[PDB]
């Protein structure tokens, strides 16, 4: 298995973002993708998260502002605030008693500069 | 909803001696508790997944069992190889209750 | 004489698994639909479309009952406009609904000392839930693009997995006992209602 993300960088805000978190040699049709991003020098922190079937719940922060695409997996931005930046990870959560489940992406960056 | 809190995070301590960590909870959860070991610069990789079970591939050094709302862990001995950060993880995504990650603590 | 057999359904040592849930059909009936209140405690008694006093005067044709056993805190996700994991895979409610919901817990009866492990429930599945229907098959599950061999291993999975009961888990975790009641348009002259 593995998993493979790009895009990512220069943005103001005020102006959408779309980040591609395209997998190769994983069904993205059926499965649980999450997405969770990790400031830096504090804590993770939860985003949202995918059913197989068609379904999306959200955290607290980012409300009715986020959205998530279901072979690729893809992510929407709007009206990017100040608060956000960092790296963001697709992640393949374990469910059920079976090991091996987990898989994590590398990395990618975000910056809201002029 | 719930709320994590861990042990001292700042824990340094010479080999051969166990070092323990404790997470709590708020809202009465059962057993979903997961160890996020992870390392500087990489993404974070599974270690325990239920409980006093533990993930098949790794040599058994580490001491974790538990149940309730209040967990240990601990580390009979920490070989230099091993230093790393860990963390204390609630998993689910009813509505009920949002998964939440927990302070993390430094060894 | 003949009175819809209640006792039956609400008193039954064994309850049906949430994944294959029992359906009664009930016909040729005088009832006493004001017996349930006084019956037994009840902690839970939720309904929609008509008020508790208009269904001893209303009268109707057959009446559908159902039944099955969930955890405490999942009992909010048996509503129309709700969604989740049961309500996606194991048991849907349709967009109208006029019948009731009943939920009461049933701690002591069934969970003793080493447990409970024949309940089941279904968390994998490749599409949404149609309304209303049953399913008992159980199989292998893929989630890769290989097709799946005999040895279900690294992309091959199990669908069922069941519950674990002890006496002295907290409020929310203790089982619960879920009788769901329902009622049908109608055009064959009624048989089902009210005593005098």
């Amino acid at each position: 298995v593995q998993l493979v993300e790009s895009g990512g960088g220069l943005v103001q805000p005020g102006g959408s973002l779309r980040l591609s978190c395209a997998a190769s040699g994983l069904t993205v049709s059926s499965n649980y993708m999450n997405w969770v991003r990790q400031a830096p020098g504090k804590g993770l922190e939860w985003v949202s998260v995918i059913y197989p079937g068609g379904t999306t719940y959200y955290a607290d922060s980012v409300k009715g502002r986020f959205t998530i695409s279901r072979n690729t997996l893809y992510l929407e931005m709007n009206s990017l605030r100040p608060e956000d930046t960092a790296v963001y990870y697709c992640a393949r959560p374990i469910y059920g008693g079976n090991a091996g489940m987990d898989v994590w992406g590398q990395g990618t960056t975000v910056t809201v500069s002029s | 909803d719930i709320q994590l809190t861990q042990s001292p995070s700042s824990l340094s301590a010479s080999v051969g001696d166990r070092v323990t960590i404790t997470c709590q909870a708020s809202q009465d959860i059962s057993n979903y508790l997961n160890w996020y070991q992870q390392k500087p610069g990489k993404a974070p990789k599974l270690l325990i997944y239920d409980a006093s079970n533990l993930e098949t591939g790794v040599p058994s050094r580490f001491s974790a069992s538990g149940s309730g709302t209040d967990f240990t862990f601990t580390i009979s001995s920490l070989q230099p190889e091993d230093i790393a950060t860990y963390y204390c993880q609630h998993y689910d995504d009813l509505p009920n209750l949002p998964p939440t990650f927990g302070g993390g603590t430094k060894v | 004489t003949n009175l819809c057999p209640f006792d039956e359904v609400f008193n039954a040592t064994r309850f049906a698994s949430v994944y294959a849930w029992n359906r009664k059909r009930i016909s040729n009936c005088v009832a006493d639909y004001s017996v349930l209140y006084n019956l037994a405690p009840f902690f839970t008694f939720k309904c929609y479309g008509v008020s508790p006093t208009k269904l001893n005067d209303l009268c109707f044709t057959n009446v559908y009952a159902d039944s099955f056993v969930i955890r405490g805190d999942e009992v909010r996700q048996i509503a129309p406009g709700q969604t989740g994991n049961i309500a996606d895979y194991n048991y849907k409610l349709p967009d109208d609904f006029t019948g009731c919901v009943i939920a009461w817990n049933s701690n002591k009866l069934d969970s003793k000392v080493s447990g409970n492990y024949n309940y089941l429930y279904r968390l994998f599945r490749k599409s949404n839930l149609k309304p209303f229907e049953r399913d008992i098959s159980t199989e292998i599950y893929q989630a890769g693009n290989k097709p799946c061999n005999g040895v279900a291993g690294f992309n091959c999975y199990f669908p069922l997995r069941s519950y674990s009961f002890r006496p002295t888990y907290g409020v929310g975790h203790q089982p619960y006992r879920v009788v769901v009641l329902s009622f049908e348009l109608l055009h064959a002259p009624a048989t089902v209602c009210g005593p005098k």
